[PDB]
């Protein structure tokens, strides 16, 4: 749902496509050290 | 038509592919034009240079941006 | 009491099929996509 | 007594839904500022109890709180006992106030911490394929890796406005 | 004329007892949505 | 074979149950499932149906706030459609641009 | 809500009594509302493997209204099982024979085709002519609004509304209307 | 005076946006049942030489009447009250798992 | 009455009228002209 | 309007006609250029059978229909109003306008069946004993096909056959 609206606004139709919700790191260490990059 | 699709490389659906706007490629596309969606490749920021060949993103609008920060615009 | 002789979708007499609004809309959408493909191949 | 475009009141003269008059933008902005100020004051004073958070992790959304256990069907390449921070928070909520992200909340605004407590494999899963009258029968057994995370603290900080 | 607690039940007496228990929990601070125990290390 | 093939139906059944529960909550709050899902997507709120059902069951006030947000977005969209397009965008109709 | 486990469960899984007035209302819409309430699809805690159904009491089933010519066109058919025992009656005849049959059949048709449908029908209550037993009236909880708005007759409109509605044409003074 | 939903059944919902526009703030304090919208609790309900000797006097109805009484009492059907067999009784698990 | 698909007036005395959901060509001078729509 | 009075005075019947007050169209129509009252008042495609305040202005006191030439309406609006008036009569929305009954004739008791959107006469149609298959289903008509052009706020168009 909302794929056409996302396309009109300029985003990917699937929210799991390109964007901060997918490409940002999932987790990181509590001490602040960045996590290794995701394989996907 | 199956063989032309295989030659074009569109074996997987919903996967963008780049081709050259030349008469031969256009003739190949004219046979499978009822199975494909064709868009022009828009380059608002130019060709990806050697340095920024890993921060490129193809948006749904057909634009290949060379900077991808994953951050909101401050404006 | 309403029977279709033989198989429904093959033969001389068949069960009638009717076009739906969503089917028409889908066909129109695909026609628009192919027209845009024609325009982009025009150049 | 009848301006141009007038239609006498009939069954279909007017729409079957009541008209909606949205608030003036400036007054609504002032009201929003007041609401944000009071919610931030509540956060500063600590007038909240248990917090719940809807976060994004392992390609799915988890609604968690403190002392909760989540089983992720994937190995995170971490040793047991390590503490990590879940950086993809979409919703935070309390008894009185709820904050939503578009599509994610601020890291300074919300911080969610988990601890890896167990690394195991799932119970055996059977994949059997059988085709009738074709002498086609195959069987496979699989065991997917799994990691257990315990949510330790959902801490929010005053960062609104 | 100010509500302090509400309790559900199958009978009036059970509901009143549950309401009294809820009021006691609220007064003692042992609410269900209370602040979770802080297990963070002493820093 | 049934155990292998039921893994596809399990997800469909879960999604159907989530849709039914979300529809029940929306009807309780005076809205509908499409008018809730679409107007929540228009607000850049990417909450899946499982989380929405969990909120409806356990966070009635949060779900009511979400329904109010969806109704406000729907009213803003109706106002924009009725207008000629010269009107400024609504407060909740703005889209946070990413890059 | 700081409730104990048993009171919380009892409150969550509880039966509610709804009242629906069938005074000049579509039997199909009444049946849809009653079916939703009986199945429990109106509850966020709904599930098939549970008893989320609620009691529904429908009044004024004798005064239902059918759109169009359904009273004469709609046919209810049945078979007694014996040879020559196939009986078809019109909606009007069925309504006269049993004033609570049309709504009951509509609800039965709209309910799921499983073993829970009989329990749902048992939980359903139908009463004509605004008469409800004292127990059923006392255990009621909520009254659902009528689906179809009842139109007003010409005599129901007030003189204020009559004056508000403007005259549209000027008849000749010599006509014999 | 615009309200997306009425504020008289569950909670007073107030919606706001932060200055940057990246955060939506929802303030929802619960509503309280007013005093005027409540009913009082119905607490209110001889020369006997002999004591009030009350004994349980209820004869056991047969299967049919008993099941009919139970079905009428609980608004159910007779099949639920009808018994089952040893196969199902032994198949039933006596130690089901408990979550919380 | 005679069942017909296309009702026609055999004489000027015949008149058409719709009754019971069906058309009828009635006549009085020549009753044989009476026709019923099929 | 005009009224006719018959008086048998002294074995001499006298027939007389008198002129009574007549209503006039409300001043300042929104659309003076319209050729019919409906289009002058912008009621085209904006009325239904339940609009008794509109239907009663074009009907006789006994429930009949006024001539199109007298009313000034066009053929389409005349037919639409006639269908709406028939539906209103069948739904009992005009209790004051009833058929004239000869003296001494009292109608027998009849069952009461509430109805609305009645297209055909109740005593003309036959029961649908055989509905037929799905591809050849015999549908029950609801409403009037002439009102298909009315404004439809809902996305789903009016279903004229159930
Ligand atoms: S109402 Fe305009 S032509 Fe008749
Ligand atoms: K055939
Ligand atoms: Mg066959
Ligand atoms: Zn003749």
């Amino acid at each position: 749902a909302g794929g056409q609206w996302r396309l009109q606004q300029g985003l990917a139709a699937n929210p799991s496509g390109y964007g901060p919700l997918t490409e940002l790191p999932d987790w990181s260490y509590a001490d602040g050290r960045p996590a290794p990059p995701m394989k996907g | 038509e199956k063989d032309i699709i295989k030659m074009l490389g569109l074996e997987k659906a919903h996967t963008p592919q780049v081709h050259k706007n030349i008469p031969s490629v256009n003739a190949k596309l004219k046979v499978v034009k009822h199975l494909i969606r064709i868009k022009p490749l828009k380059l608002p920021q130019g060709l990806p240079a050697e340095e920024n060949m890993s921060n490129t993103c193809l948006k749904s609008t057909g634009e290949l941006v060379v900077q991808w920060h994953l951050k909101p615009v401050e404006q | 009491r309403g029977r279709i002789p033989g198989r429904q979708w093959i033969g001389k007499h068949r069960r009638p099929r009717f076009v739906s609004l969503r089917a028409k809309q889908n066909m129109i959408r695909r026609l628009e996509i192919e027209a845009e493909n024609h325009y982009w191949l025009s150049m | 007594s009848y301006l141009p475009g007038y239609v006498p009141k009939t069954s279909l003269s007017s729409p079957p839904w009541p008209e909606v008059v949205l608030p003036d933008p400036v007054e609504e902005t002032r009201h929003h500022a007041e609401v944000v100020k009071k919610v931030n004051e509540m956060i500063v004073t600590g007038q909240y109890g248990r917090l719940f958070a809807v976060v994004h992790f392992a390609s799915r959304q988890w609604k968690v709180t403190s002392e909760d256990l989540i089983l992720i069907g994937n190995e995170l390449d971490l040793a047991c006992g390590e503490r990590i921070r879940l950086e993809k928070v979409l919703l935070v909520g309390a008894d009185n106030f709820t904050l939503l992200g578009k599509p994610l909340l601020g890291k300074d605004l919300v911080r969610v911490e988990a601890t890896v407590i167990e690394k195991t494999e799932s119970w055996p899963r059977i994949i059997m394929r059988f085709r009738k009258r074709k002498n086609f029968k195959k069987k496979r057994i699989v065991t997917t890796p799994q990691t257990v995370l315990r949510i330790n603290s959902i801490e929010i900080a005053p960062c609104l406005l | 004329k100010k509500l302090i607690a509400e309790g559900p039940g199958e009978t009036v007496l059970v509901a009143e007892e549950e309401a009294a228990r809820v009021a006691l929990r609220k007064l003692y601070g042992f609410t269900e949505n209370r602040r979770p125990w802080n297990y963070s290390k002493p820093k | 074979v049934k155990c292998t093939k039921a893994r596809y139906l399990k997800k469909k059944n879960m999604r159907t149950l989530w849709i039914n529960r979300i529809t029940a909550a929306s009807q309780e709050h005076g809205l509908k499932y499409p008018a809730l899902i679409g107007n929540l997507v228009k607000c850049q709120v990417e909450l899946n149906r499982k989380v929405l059902a969990d909120l409806a069951i356990y966070e009635p006030k949060t779900f009511k706030s979400l329904a109010a947000l969806a109704s406000r977005r729907r009213h803003e969209g109706f106002a924009a459609a009725l207008g000629d397009g010269k009107e400024p965008e609504g407060i909740f109709s703005r889209v946070v641009q990413y890059h | 809500s700081s409730f104990s486990r048993a009171p919380q469960q009892w409150a969550t899984f509880a039966r509610i009594w709804y009242l629906l007035d069938g005074k000049m209302q579509p039997p199909g819409k009444l049946a849809a509302m009653a079916s939703i309430r009986l199945q429990g699809l109106h509850k966020p805690v709904y599930h098939a493997l549970s008893d989320c159904g609620d009691h529904v009491v429908i009044m004024n089933t004798r005064h239902i209204a059918f759109s169009g010519n359904k009273w004469e066109q709609k046919v209810y058919s049945s078979h007694t099982g014996y040879p020559g025992g196939f009986r078809q009656v019109t909606a009007a005849q069925l309504h006269l024979r049993d004033p609570v049959a049309i709504v009951k059949l509509a609800i039965y048709g709209m309910l799921p085709k499983n073993l829970h449908r009989r329990t749902m029908m048992e939980r359903l209550h139908l009463f004509p002519d605004e008469y409800i037993p004292e127990d059923i009236l006392k255990n009621l909880v909520e009254e659902l609004p009528q689906p179809r708005k009842i139109p007003k007759r010409l005599d129901e409109y007030t003189q204020e509304e009559i004056d508000a509605f403007p005259r549209l044409w000027t008849p000749p003074e010599d006509y014999r209307l | 005076t615009y309200s997306p939903l009425p504020d008289d059944y569950n909670c007073n919902v107030e919606l706001a946006l932060t200055s940057d526009g990246r955060t939506i703030v929802c303030y929802h304090p619960s509503v309280d049942i007013p005093y005027e919208h409540t009913k009082p609790i119905p607490r209110p309900d001889h020369d006997q030489v002999l004591k009030t000797r009350l004994e349980e006097k209820v004869e056991h109805l047969e299967e049919g009447p008993m099941i009919e009484q139970l079905s009428k009492m609980f608004f159910t059907t007779k099949h639920r009250w009808y018994p089952h067999g040893r196969y199902h009784r032994c198949r039933k698990n006596l130690n089901p798992p408990k979550d919380r | 009455f005679k069942n017909k698909t296309v009702l026609k007036k055999r004489c000027k005395d015949c008149y058409l009228v719709k009754r019971r959901g069906r058309w009828y060509v009635y006549c009085k001078t020549h009753p044989r002209h009476k026709q019923r729509q099929m | 309007f005009r009224e006719v009075v018959e008086t048998q005075e002294g074995k001499t019947t006298i027939i007389e006609g008198r002129i009574t007050a007549t209503p006039k169209e409300s001043p300042n129509p929104p659309n003076p250029s319209g050729q019919c009252p409906i289009c002058r008042w912008n009621l085209k495609h904006k009325y239904n059978y339940d609009d008794v305040l509109l239907l009663s202005q074009f009907i006789r006191p006994h429930g009949g229909m006024l001539p199109r030439k007298i009313t000034g309406l066009c053929q389409e609006e005349h037919r639409k109003i006639e269908e709406c008036v028939k539906m209103a009569h069948r739904a009992g929305l005009l209790p004051n306008h009833r058929p004239r009954l000869p003296e001494g004739v009292v109608p027998k008791s009849k069952p009461q069946l509430n109805r609305y959107l009645t297209r055909w006469a109740p005593g003309s149609v036959k029961p649908i004993y055989k509905k037929g298959p799905r591809w050849n289903r015999v549908r029950m008509p609801v409403g009037s096909p002439l009102l298909r052009d009315n404004v439809c706020y809902s996305r789903t168009p009016w279903k004229l056959y159930h």
